RNA sequence: UUUUUACUUAUUCAAUGAAGCGGAGCUGGAGGUCAAACUCCACGUUCUAGCAUUAAGCC
RNA sequence: UUGAUUUUUCAGGCCAACCAUCGAAAGGGAAUCCGGUUAAAAUUCCGGAACUUGGAUAUGGAUUCUUCACGGCAACGUAACUGAAUGUGGAGACGUCGGCGUGAGCCCUGGGAGGAGUUAUCUUUUCUUCUUAACAGCUUAUCACCCUGGAAUUGGUUUAUCCG
RNA sequence: AAUAGGGUGAAGCCAGAGGAAACUCUGGUGGAGGCUCGUAGCGGUUCUGACGUGCAAAUCGAUCGUCGAAUUUGGGUAUAGG
């Protein structure tokens, strides 16, 4: 498994021809340093990797959800 | 303190084999566990591998040597008997 | 090895994955030097091929 | 002879010791004469020949080995070679 | 009886040589048109130890006249010879130590070690620890050079048999003692199995011709013909003389 | 018939991936040259742990 | 081994030290892990996540008008970044003992969030759960090496005195 | 492939003390040895113990030897009846 940090290389990689699914999961998470925020991880499951990126902002998440193809199959976890 | 005073390195074979067998290990047995002078780089670092191998820590030379010393007193005077044929030789 | 990319395998110079730097730096100027003395040695004899 | 000489020069003049310091003296024009030790590697021996070739410097070649060479300049050091930039009461360079 | 411990060896079974650690047959190179007329070049790789050998033995890389290619050969190292060292071997190589030249090529008193017998055997003498060949002197209408082994004998070889100037490096090693029985051990474990030795003076008639009686005694002479067959021969064979050596032979 | 030593092809020993053998001739170094150039020797590698492979060149 | 030829013919170019074969379920050796599952199988099944070897093969990137890339004084760095015959090396690949150092697992222990036990008395108590695989990326080291500089009033330095 | 934990304390090294020199003494450090006490292991001394139609065609118990090497041991392999 391969983790992406760049979040247009992520959109870029979740409309290639091989990606067969995503995965979007919540996680209820606090950094210790104040209080709880909810962390996103999107996980594209390629051919030979699934591609993980980590978004820690909830209003970040969201528009990147709806940047994704439409024609990906997406689990909620 | 000087802990033995005669033994030295022998003393690691306590009372056995028989003192002037001890004695005579002793002899050689200093000269090859010796550090010697190395002719290449000057450094005091040869020491010995096998018998007749004599290796120097700094240079990495190895030369050929005697069981137990770098070099025998018989190969020193082959050394300048060969020197002195060859000036002959090649006047 | 076979299945790592090259420049894991090698450094960029001569004999590079083969020899270390020191010991091809040796090896430059051993080569310059001794072929250098070749052509003293070469000249020298021809200083005696014309006048012994 | 030639021990007083270079003595005199330790004691009076300038000079370098070591491989690095003689090169660099070489690159500069600083030196005017080259000591090397007889246990001195070839090729070591044959470069600094090649520097002082170029660079129109006389070369001495020492007798003993660096560890006769060091304890003649005064050291408790051995000294594969040296260059000696100023001759100074000692005539080491006039002869060599 | 039953067949003793002296023929049990020529069967070669448990007495065949422990060879798995050695490193190589020490040889000459095979003479060739570079030896025979001229010389050839070659550097010191390595200085090796042999095992069940008191003698290191050296590594010498030569170029192949006639294919590129590097040949490496095992030579016995002579003492005083060093890693990178050149080698010279041939008719017109230098008198130096570690330098392969024939034997008429050297002057008388020269010290040469791993002497060929023969022209081109690529070296059958003096070649164990501290040993060598002394050049007595030369019968150039003959083509002949007298030698002296290690052992004293006087010998005369082929002046184009060749030498290896110097001594056998490793001399001096029979001076001290073994000190113990696990010394010996380790000493033949590396070279065949012939230690320890059982007296044969302590066995039964069966074992050997010594053995048997009430008091362990030999009660023959030991001292046995050399026409006498396998089974005889245990004991001081074709003696010549027996007792303390005293005075000289 | 016996003794000795000459030959090499039988026979025997050894080596090599059967690489340079034998003779002669080119080139120098020499003999003192007493015809006329005969005889002898050599005939590309030695401060250095480098390199030398799949011919350049000329006709 | 190539250029092939579709002329199913070939043209050649290199080599020929050594090389039948058998011989290890403890030697050498390409590549997999976790969770779950059966009455009885599991590193084999199920779920997920990887890897190696062989083959085919396109796209992106890279490179070329100074044709077969740039940077760094250097040790060397990188996403790539021609290379036949032949050759040279390295890895495979290596005893034993001694103390020292680092890691991992285990042992010990504090706080907190749970569960169980003792409770005539005492015990903020006794026991227990609090875990993280192969694999991917970044970072991380003794040793070794490079540049600078030129050292006696010798200095650095290990438990073990070696280095300049 | 296997071999607890201790004792002793060889070379080498550091420091101090004494001496004109040749050299000597002391305190540490170090960790040698077919060394030593002693487990596992390997062996098999004595009880001339048990048993002796046995648990056993060689065992059982205590006692004992040795226990870092000439050590112990698996597998592969070689040696075949005068
Ligand atoms: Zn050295």
């Amino acid at each position: 498994a391969r983790e992406i940090k760049d979040i247009k290389e992520f959109v870029e990689l979740a409309r290639r021809s091989d990606i067969k699914s995503a995965i979007v999961k919540v996680n209820a998470k606090v950094n210790a340093n104040g209080k709880k925020f909810k962390q996103t991880k999107f996980k594209v499951r390629g051919s030979r990797y699934q591609y993980t990126l980590v978004v820690n902002d909830a209003s970040k998440a969201k528009k990147l959800q709806q940047s994704l193809p439409p024609t990906l199959k997406i689990t909620n976890l | 303190t000087k802990r033995t005073k005669k033994v030295g390195i022998t003393g690691k074979f306590g009372v056995r084999y028989g003192s002037s067998l001890r004695r005579q290990t002793k002899k050689l047995e200093v000269q090859q566990h010796a550090k010697y002078d190395c002719s290449f780089c000057g450094k005091r670092t040869v020491q010995r591998g096998a018998t007749g191998i004599w290796n120097c820590k700094s240079c990495k030379k190895t030369v050929a040597g005697g069981a137990y010393t770098v070099s025998t007193a018989a190969a020193a005077t082959v050394r300048s008997t060969i020197r002195r044929l060859r000036e002959l030789a090649e006047a | 090895y076979a299945q790592v990319s090259k420049t894991h395998k090698t450094v960029q110079r001569a004999y590079g994955g083969s020899r270390c730097a020191n010991c091809v730096k040796e090896r430059i100027v051993r080569a310059f030097l001794i072929e250098e003395q070749k052509i003293v040695k070469r000249v020298l004899k021809e200083q005696q091929d014309k006048e012994k | 002879n030639i021990n007083s000489k270079l003595a005199l020069t330790i004691k009076s003049g300038k000079y370098t010791l070591g491989y690095k310091s003689v090169v660099k003296s070489l690159r500069t024009g600083k030196a005017k004469l080259v000591i090397i030790a007889a246990n001195t590697p070839v090729l070591r021996k044959s470069e600094l020949e090649y520097y002082a070739m170029l660079s129109k410097t006389p070369v001495y070649y020492f007798q003993g080995g660096n560890n006769e060479l060091g304890t003649v300049c005064g050291k408790l050091f051995r000294v594969g070679t040296l260059s000696i930039l100023d001759a100074g009461d000692s005539d080491i360079l006039s002869s060599i | 009886g039953r067949v003793i411990r002296n023929q049990r060896k020529g069967a070669g079974s448990i007495f065949t040589s422990h060879t798995r650690l050695r490193k190589g047959a020490a040889k000459l190179r095979t003479l060739d048109y570079a030896e025979r007329h001229g010389y050839i070049r070659g550097v010191v790789k390595q200085i090796i130890h042999d095992p069940g050998r008191g003698a290191p033995l050296a590594k010498v890389a030569f170029r192949d006249p006639y294919k590129y290619k590097l040949r490496e050969e095992t030579f016995i190292a002579n003492e005083g010879v060093y890693t990178g060292q050149f080698i010279y071997a041939g008719k017109k190589a230098s008198l130096n130590v570690g330098n392969i030249l024939p034997l008429g090529a050297c002057p008388e008193g020269t010290i040469v070690s791993n002497v060929e017998e023969k022209v081109g055997d690529r070296g059958a003498l003096g070649r164990t620890s501290g040993n060598y060949v002394i050049i007595i002197g030369h019968n150039p209408d003959e083509n002949k050079t007298r030698v002296k082994l290690p052992s004293g004998a006087k010998k005369i070889i082929s002046s184009d048999a060749r030498g290896v100037i110097g001594v056998v490096a490793g001399g001096g090693r029979i001076d001290k003692p073994l000190l113990k029985a696990g010394r010996a051990f380790h000493k033949y474990k590396v070279k065949r199995n012939s230690w320890p030795k059982t007296r044969g003076v302590a066995m039964n008639p069966v074992d050997h011709p010594h053995g048997g009686g009430n008091h362990q005694h030999i009660g023959k002479a030991s001292t046995i013909s050399r026409g006498a067959v396998s089974g005889q021969k245990a004991g001081l064979i074709a003696a010549r003389r027996t007792g303390l050596l005293r005075g000289t032979q």
